């Protein structure tokens, strides 16, 4: 059905590359 | 999607587009969750206040795009949709409260390099993610900007959004908000901008889990008033909360 | 003031303009609280940012006027300062807290139809009316919009707005500036529709409120700051004279 | 002096007058 | 138990015996629902009004017993309590609302011909058996009768129908939620029986016609008086609260 | 786990215990 | 009291004595301000850690004594407690921080001789009579020297000089606040006396050398012993708190 | 009584001083 490899992409996570934005996100997670 | 940008080739690889087959348009987005399902907001499907109520003949959707209007050979898909289901709660004639809806499609769609389905939260996964502050990422082929005419961008949109305490959500609008919604947006003070708008509704509201480096669907574009507006923000459908329906529904009918 | 509407003859009596002698400027608004007593937001008096610090002798005060501008014979007064007292703890170097000052006049004036004090509230009279939701009216020559020169759109007679007092909560998200109990915040909610606000030259002028139990006129706040003005999501913030009554009242009997 | 008498405007109070808005704080304050 | 009868030997694998360590007594009923795992009633446990608040160390469970109080052999065994987990909403100051409680023990207990765990409800389960007429089946070493003044040698058993939600509200003034339901004979079906004090925590199982398995449906938490004319036992409704037992397992299983 | 609701001296040698039946004939409506 | 001496009669007509019906004692000292009204210290009517909780009912002052025990005819008087308001920030936990409490009598006393109010201070008398080195006095019944196994026949009295804050601060481990004040003489000055256990409650009072009147500037609060060299008697800052006095005195008078 | 507090009926109010008050207002005097 597709789940067990749901939410990795396979231009981006599969392939180690993070796209332009990513790392806002992250950064958002990290409180202060 | 207002003060967004260009998505990236590959960069939303679940993003659907929601067509109604005559007269042809754009209806909403939606995200694909598995190779036979697809999930959307109720409203985009049926809501009697806009004299909306579609059956399944009357729509497709388009999977694996990037272009707004252009055709991507080798790339797209399109698929019929087998069934609807509309959450037996949802609250079209107040609030719109569990707007949210499943599409089952005719035939399975084959995974690519651009199609590839997200993840849905567990409980673990929403604790970890859903809190004031952090940031999800929003995407569609909705308005750039309000728009008031009764009938947008060439590319897919993208606008990452923080997540907005429940009480400055509750004061900031005077329709009845519920714990099956959540809202984000940048506050007056904090200088950025960003917003879904109409059209863009179905879109998800995506997360990466800084633990496994998975992304996740929390939201589901719903609803607002206007777009990117000062002391507004973006509502939208609680996944999480809701996953107990959308599990009962797959088991039930997958 | 920013959506406002032009007050009646005799709206605000207790309504005081602050003067610079030279070069001629009206700096900003305050408010008459006995016949020898003006209430004033200490940063009109004293902002180093600014390259602000006037001495008593730079200012005058013009009384009972509505005009802007024009002369009003047999109406309006003028006084000088006798003596200026900032707040020992007015923060002009962060927050503005406790945006207050006093000015003694040299000499007592005369009330009349135009000129006449307001009161400044008591215990009761503040846990009764400082509530949010709750109305005061602000009035002042200031800026009637959100004006970025140095130098613009003045009104031609005293302006009037009426604003309802927001909950602390609400004020304190609504900036990054630090706030504290010696203010507080009014303005409409964007959900609410209706707008206003005070603005850039209204500073030190009355935030009032009318006692249902009394029917008589209280200060409750001075107009102190603000980002902007009137825009959505943002409030005007004034100096919480309640809070600070305590200073107001040690001054006069000190110095009286 | 002058505080017995503070806010009582002698063109509206003093005269059983209102002005044009003051019912509108007076509406106010009721929830 | 009233009007019921003896138990046959391993029919019920899946009973425990909660005892207060001193003074010595049996408490209640309880059941096993994996080898560290433990589903009672929260009153059992903590009940302000009769000054009841016990910790992990006031008691011990006993498992795979026949006969209340005559040792058995390699048969029976005993566990010690690690972590008590009481449902956050469990009312006890009106209704008893949420009456549920989760004991995970010290070590884990081996499964043998006379301790087995019983099946939690899935979603179809319920559905199909949680029917008015449908019978269950409930067990303990609680009063053989009402007293206000005896207690059974060896296990008891009784069969009783679901009753109708309208029919179990009406029987009494106490406000019953969707948390619980209520089973027994009416008036003038003939036959009699009911739980009775002792017996909570105890399951109310019913044995699935669509696979063959034990499915425990019910708690045995409260009732008026035990097996009058008119009134019914009252059950912590197990599939209701599902959500948040498998939420405690998954959080603090291991 | 998955062997749970299988009594291991009834259901696992095929064996009835002496009042399961009653059960049985009340889920028929 | 320890080191003071017996009172004159009159010497003290605000002097209160707080009592415990049942059983039977005299647990602190307090002063008449108003013919209604009575100030004592918080900790008197609430202590937890020794597990005193008065209510209303439990208590009654006696009014206009000398004789702290033997009866005064037409003279002393006593009354009952209508309600009881202790500062809404006491700190019992931990120093005593804003040690003050509020008794509103049932029936006004008549004022003589031998009852009459004292003053509470204002801004300036605060401001001219709360400075180091000036001496205040302190009255009551307790005990007349430390004690870990007497009392007083009579009144006693004894006058002690203002600390400096600093020398306050370093003389004790316990947090001191602004809301209290250190009194007594230091090693070096050879004078001695302190209040005591007992005491609490009674009045720290100054004569103003500016209108002849007397006020209460503090409250016997607590102390580490009694009249120990290094150590100073803490007192209740009676003006800093007099914005809730009176705020009481005005909503429930 | 407020505007007659502090003022004892029999010293004040009868010109007598006690016998200890003088120490408190030379403890006023700076020296
Ligand atoms: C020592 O001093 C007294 C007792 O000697 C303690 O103070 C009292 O404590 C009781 C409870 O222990 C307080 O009662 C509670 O009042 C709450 C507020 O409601 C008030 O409403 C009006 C006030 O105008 C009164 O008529 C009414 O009596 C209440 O005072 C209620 O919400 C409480 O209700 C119940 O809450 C839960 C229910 O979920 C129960 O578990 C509680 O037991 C309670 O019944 C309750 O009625 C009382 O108000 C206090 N009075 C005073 C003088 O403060 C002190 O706590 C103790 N000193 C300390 C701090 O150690
Ligand atoms: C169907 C979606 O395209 C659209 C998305 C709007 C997103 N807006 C912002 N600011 N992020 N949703 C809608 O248009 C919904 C459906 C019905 C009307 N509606 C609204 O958002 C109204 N603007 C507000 C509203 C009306 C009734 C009930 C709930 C909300
Ligand atoms: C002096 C007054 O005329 C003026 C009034 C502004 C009222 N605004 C609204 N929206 N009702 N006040 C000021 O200009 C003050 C004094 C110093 C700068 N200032 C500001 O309001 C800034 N805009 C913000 C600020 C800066 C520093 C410290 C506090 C606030
Ligand atoms: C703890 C259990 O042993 C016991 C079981 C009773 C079963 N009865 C029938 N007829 N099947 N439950 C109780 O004793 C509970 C706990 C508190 C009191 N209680 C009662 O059932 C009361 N008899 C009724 C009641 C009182 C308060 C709240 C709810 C129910
Ligand atoms: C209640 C009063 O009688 C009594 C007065 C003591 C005065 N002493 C001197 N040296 N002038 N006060 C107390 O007994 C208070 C109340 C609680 C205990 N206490 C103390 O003074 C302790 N000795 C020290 C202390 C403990 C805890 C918090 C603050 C101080
Ligand atoms: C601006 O106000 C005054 C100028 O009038 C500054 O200080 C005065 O001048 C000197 C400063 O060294 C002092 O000796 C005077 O006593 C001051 N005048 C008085 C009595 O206020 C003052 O420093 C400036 N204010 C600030 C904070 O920038
Ligand atoms: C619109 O959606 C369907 C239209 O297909 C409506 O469904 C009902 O339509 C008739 C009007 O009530 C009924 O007689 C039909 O039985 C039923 N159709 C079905 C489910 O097969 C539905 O009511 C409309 N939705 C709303 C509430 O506006
Ligand atoms: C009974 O169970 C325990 C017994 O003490 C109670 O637990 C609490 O005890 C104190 C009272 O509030 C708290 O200081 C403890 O933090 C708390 N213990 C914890 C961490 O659970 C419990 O409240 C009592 N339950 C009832 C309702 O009577
Ligand atoms: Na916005
Ligand atoms: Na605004
Ligand atoms: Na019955
Ligand atoms: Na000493």
């Amino acid at each position: 059905s597709g789940e067990a490899d749901c939410g990795l992409r396979p231009l981006f996570e599969k392939k180690s590359l993070e796209d332009k934005t990513e790392r806002e996100l992250l950064e958002s997670y990290i409180d202060g | 999607i207002v003060e967004g940008s260009d998505a990236e080739i590959g960069m939303s690889p679940w993003q659907v587009m929601l067509f109604r087959k005559s007269p042809q348009e754009l209806l909403c987005g939606a995200s694909l969750i598995s190779d036979r399902w697809v999930l959307t907001a109720a409203h985009c499907l049926l809501y009697p206040p806009w004299d909306k109520n579609f059956t399944e003949n009357d729509l497709l959707v388009r999977i694996g795009k990037h272009s707004r209007t252009r055709y991507e050979r080798n790339i797209e898909k399109i698929s019929m949709l087998e069934k609807i289901y509309i959450h037996p709660r949802y609250n079209w004639r107040e609030n719109l409260d569990r707007d949210i809806a499943l599409m089952k499609l005719k035939k399975p769609v084959a995974f690519s390099d651009y199609i590839h389905p997200v993840c849905l939260p567990d409980r673990e996964t929403a604790a970890s993610l859903l809190q004031a502050g952090y940031k999800g990422r929003v995407t569609g082929w909705g308005n750039l900007k309000e728009t008031w005419t009764a009938n947008q961008p060439s590319v897919l949109q993208v606008v990452n959004l923080p997540i907005v305490e429940r009480p400055v959500c509750k004061d900031s609008t005077r329709i009845r908000i519920t714990d099956n919604m959540f809202c984000a947006g940048y506050k007056p003070d904090e200088g950025k901008r960003g917003d879904a708008c109409e059209g863009d509704s179905g879109g998800p509201f995506v997360m990466k889990s800084p633990f496994n480096n998975r992304w996740y669907q929390m939201g589901i574009v719903s609803w607002g008033e206007g777009c990117d507006r000062d002391g507004k923000y973006g509502f939208y459908t609680h996944v999480f909360r809701l996953k107990k329906w959308i599990q009962k529904v797959i088991d039930q009918f997958g």
